[PDB]
């Protein structure tokens, strides 16, 4: 089973900063099978970036995506005060599909 | 493209069985796979199981190998999950996703139920 | 009318032990015949004979060129879709017929012989192509089916699917699923000299 740790368990920035967040995994998994997706509070999750590199449709270009191998980051330019929500990645090249842990971003 | 509707609230005891329906329109379901997601309140999601549209092949996890039963109805343009055995932790919410796919799929699940809750308690 | 005297085989294309199946059809070609078609008009209760072009009860009184006779099987109250200009499931990526057409659509349900009673795996059929056939097209590859903008390199895993499937008939269904074979049989008029011609002195 493959297993995914999301990191930092919290971030604290003040809006107009820049945020990172990693996805690392515990064995290699294909480039074009990891989702990113956004949780905001009692809302279903909605799909940022797939395929590791490239942006959903109808995405501001803040959110960039990048990363191969075991090692996948997503990046953030400017934070929105509506960019605050719980990130999930989730890879589905091998079964089982795992989602990770969790990052929570605050003000 | 529309987000999937799915089923109510369910209310249930422990030891019978649910059955959880997410209904697609607005695309092209003939080509589409749906998965199933449960997530508790305020935790992390879980991972329950795929399924193939076209073909019927089902792929589940390894602790809910035998428990959960994932189907579909092509006449219909539906997607039933049943879940027997339900226990204290089995109450959550459930999601169903499944990937815009028209002429082309979307590689990647970027269309999402709205979620139902089930509660499965003795009062 | 030409001397030949020969009967050529309709008896090893309508009573023949495993028809192809309908993915990838056998096509045989009859020629130099002394053809009488009164033999095949009695063969169990025909669900279906429809000629698109000629009165089957004027058949042996005509002389043909290049009769061309092609078979298969079929799921059940599917051989709808066998006739010219409408299409389905089975007539956009198995076997499609031309907008004009010139042959009889011979069809007789059996069912003690192509049902097993416990598994039967050996009838295929595809389920997804790019694209739509062409009249008289065979496809054969059996190539994973890559349903998006990412290459597979040759396993199954999401819209990476396979385009066969198999038909599991069973004598329980009922008639809507219920092994059908099918023979359909195409000639063309007098243009070039004659092959095949009826029984007449």
């Amino acid at each position: 089973e493959i297993v995914l740790t999301q990191s930092p368990g919290t971030l604290s920035l003040s809006p107009g900063e820049r945020a990172t967040l990693s996805c690392r995994a515990s064995q290699s998994v294909s480039s074009s099978y990891l989702a990113w997706y956004q949780q905001k509070p009692g809302q279903a999750p909605r799909l940022l970036i797939y395929g590791a590199s490239s942006r959903a449709t109808g995405i501001p270009d803040r959110f960039s995506g990048s990363g191969s191998g075991t090692d996948f980051t997503l990046t953030i330019s400017r934070l929105e005060p509506e960019d605050f929500a719980v990130y999930y990645c989730q890879q589905y090249g091998n079964s089982p599909w795992t989602f990770g842990q969790g990052t929570k971003v605050e003000i | 493209q529309m987000q999937l509707v799915q089923s109510g609230p369910e209310v249930k005891k422990p030891g019978t069985s649910v059955k959880v329906s997410c209904k697609a329109s607005g695309f092209r379901f003939s080509i589409s796979a749906v998965q199933w997601v449960r997530q508790a309140r305020g935790q992390r999601l879980e991972w329950i199981g795929w399924i193939v549209v076209g073909s019927g092949d089902t792929n589940y996890a390894q602790k809910f190998q035998e428990r959960v039963t994932i189907t579909r109805d092509m006449s219909t343009s539906t997607a039933y999950m049943e879940l027997s055995s339900l226990r204290f932790e089995d109450t959550a919410v459930y999601y169903c996703a499944a990937p815009y796919c028209g002429g082309d799929c979307s590689d990647g699940f970027d269309i999402w139920g709205q979620g139902t809750m089930v509660t499965v308690s003795s009062a | 009318f030409p001397n030949i005297t020969n009967l050529c085989p309709f008896d090893e294309v309508f009573n023949a032990t495993r028809f192809a199946s309908v993915y990838a059809w056998n096509r045989k070609r009859i020629s130099n015949c002394v053809a009488d078609y009164s033999v095949l008009y009695n063969l169990a209760p025909f669900f279906t004979f429809k000629c698109y072009g000629v009165s089957p009860t004027k058949l042996n009184d005509l002389c043909f060129t290049n009769v061309y006779a092609d078979s298969f099987v079929i799921r059940g109250d599917e051989v709808r879709q066998i006739a010219p200009g409408q299409t389905g499931n089975i007539a956009d990526y198995n076997y499609k017929l031309p907008d004009d057409f010139t042959g009889c659509v011979i069809a007789w349900n059996s069912n003690k012989l192509d049902s097993k009673v416990s598994g039967n795996y050996n009838y295929l059929y595809r389920l997804f192509r790019k694209s739509n056939l062409k009249p008289f097209e065979r496809d054969i590859s059996t190539e994973i089916y890559q349903a998006g903008n990412k290459p597979c390199n040759g396993v199954a895993g999401f819209n990476c699917y396979f385009p066969l499937r198999s038909y599991s008939f069973r004598p329980t269904y009922g008639v809507g699923h219920q092994p059908y074979r099918v023979v359909v049989l195409s000639f063309e008029l007098l243009h070039a000299p004659a092959t095949v011609c009826g029984p007449k002195k």
